[PDB]
């Protein structure tokens, strides 16, 4: 866990999904999904995606450890919803180490 | 397939609570999302709050904080709405609403009457003179009374009026068109039940 | 709390005619769920993610819009489509609905069938005397009814109520009630229903005597 860098919070996007239901569900649940991501450092990597690759994959495995300690459980539902909110917030994250920092 | 079964009509005195229960049945969905909505007097409709019956996950609608909550009993897929301190205002029909995606039930909705009154019984009066006849269902508190014909085989040429209110007891009535000829030569009763009291009663119509 | 305006409130259509009727929101929604409501019925989701049909919606149904305005539209108007429709939004909490459009179908004019009752033995043997009158499968709604006992008015003990439009004829229905102790009823003799209505230019009477 050593070799992760973590990032400071920000907020959540708002992410559409083309149909009420779903927008509806992510609005209500996501409270309960990341405000911050795991990534490794930004000189292992060649471009952008990849980052975001791995930044997803870390941050959701952390992520659902740490919260099945509380208590909690995820549908399915909930990771593929995961998987598009830290996606965007990776991408942030990129451009904070890559542009703003 | 899936269905929603709503519990049956309360009377509550003002200043209690009650707990009505939604239950779904048959369902196969691992998540999906439960609304509450009150119906006023026939027309107006507010969302109190919803849950998601399969991890935890509950909304409300401000104006309803401090007088719903909801909770779901997820062993036996029934879903629970508690109603603290009522008054007068929450006299209403409360309905649950099930969506998942494209799909959408609604619970038939159960009754709320707040009121101090008494549960009192009706008493069935047979109307007696193509030709017509009638129950008259009169002197009961608190709504509904549901009227049958034959228990349902009479459903053609059947008009069931909404009650309403004499000095705190209800009135309705329900009257029948029948052929000239199958009466009285076959058997006509009205069957009417109020679920308040628990009263179920079978008055034939005879010939005056 | 995006407040939801529907309009016309009241609507009355011919059988095939291309009715429409508008839900307005005071801010921005990204879709909007329409909701049918018959007398006695739960609401239905008729129409939900704006244009989508639910299940068992006929075709001749459709909705469109964007933004702050949303309509639905019936291509050719039946007679099972007489009814409340709602419209609701999940953009924000809390979620609201619109306060409902009522739509009916204009018929040809219909005149009421009229039958009157005397009180049961049962009713007279405990108590009281309430003689009804049935008024129905009638068209327009507009009726009016004076009972007569012995060729005198009476207003004060008596109950009406109306049945709401018939989906498969789209008639209407009343019944009055008009209520007396057991020692009036026993006083008088002739007992008159009596209602007016546009079909007939000349009142339409029911009676019995005791």
């Amino acid at each position: 866990l050593g070799v992760y860098m973590l990032g400071s919070a920000m907020s959540r996007p708002i992410i559409h999904f083309g149909s009420d239901y779903e927008d509806r569900y992510y609005r209500e649940n996501m409270h309960r999904y990341p405000n911050q991501v795991y990534y490794r450092p930004m000189d292992e990597y060649s471009n952008q995606n990849n980052f975001v690759h791995d930044c997803v994959n870390i941050t959701i495995k952390q992520h659902t450890v740490t919260t099945t300690t509380k208590g909690e459980n995820f549908t399915e539902t909930d990771v593929k919803m995961m998987e598009r909110v830290v996606e965007q917030m990776c991408i942030t994250q990129y451009e904070r180490e890559s542009q703003a920092y | 397939e899936v269905q929603l079964q709503q519990s049956g009509p309360e009377l509550v005195k003002p200043g209690s609570s009650v707990k009505i229960s939604c239950k779904a049945s048959r369902n196969t969905f691992t998540d999906y999302n439960l609304d509450w909505v009150k119906q006023s007097h026939g027309k107006t409709l507010e969302w109190i709050g919803n849950v998601y019956p399969n991890n935890g996950v509950t909304g409300y609608n401000q104006k309803f904080r401090g007088k719903a909550t909801l909770t779901v009993d997820k062993s036996s897929s029934t879903a629970y709405m508690e109603l603290h301190s009522l008054t007068s205002e929450d006299s209403a029909v409360y309905y649950c609403a099930l969506y998942y995606y494209d799909v959408s039930y609604w619970g038939q909705g159960t009754l709320v009457t707040v009121s101090s009154a008494k549960t009192t019984p009706p008493s069935v009066y047979p109307l007696a003179p193509s030709v017509t006849l009638g129950c008259l269902v009169k002197g009961y508190f608190p709504e509904p009374v549901t009227v049958t014909w034959n228990s349902g085989s009479l459903s053609s040429g059947v008009h069931t009026f909404p009650a309403v209110l004499q000095s705190d007891l209800y009135t309705l009535s329900s009257s029948v068109t029948v052929p000239s000829s199958t009466w009285p030569s076959q058997s006509v009763t009205c069957n009417v039940a109020h679920p308040a009291s628990s009263t179920a009663v079978d008055k034939k119509i005879a010939p005056a | 709390q995006i407040v939801l305006t529907q309009s016309p409130a009241i609507m009355s259509a011919s059988p095939g005619e291309k009715v429409t009727m508008t839900c307005s929101a005071s801010s921005s929604v990204s879709y909007m769920h329409w909701y049918q409501q018959k007398s006695g019925t739960s609401p239905k989701r008729w129409i939900y993610d704006t244009s989508k049909l639910a299940s068992g919606v006929p075709a001749r149904f459709s909705g469109s819009g964007s933004g702050t305005s949303y309509s639905l539209t019936i291509s050719s108007m039946e007679a099972e489509d007489a009814a409340t429709y709602f419209c609701h939004q999940w953009r924000s909490n809390p979620y609201t609905f619109g306060g409902g459009t009522k739509l009916e179908i204009k018929r040809a004019d219909a005149a009421p069938t009229v039958s009157i009752f005397p009180p049961s033995s049962e009713q007279l043997t405990g108590g009281g005397a309430s003689v009804v009158c049935f008024l129905n499968n009638f068209y327009p709604k507009d009726i009016n009814v004076k009972w007569k006992i012995d060729g005198s008015e009476r207003q004060n003990g008596v109950l009406n109520s109306w049945t709401d439009q018939d989906s498969k004829d789209s008639t209407y229905s009343m019944s009055s009630t008009l209520t007396l102790t057991k020692d009036e009823y026993e006083r008088h003799n002739s007992y008159t229903c009596e209602a007016t209505h546009k079909t007939s230019t000349s009142p339409i009477v029911k009676s019995f005597n005791r």
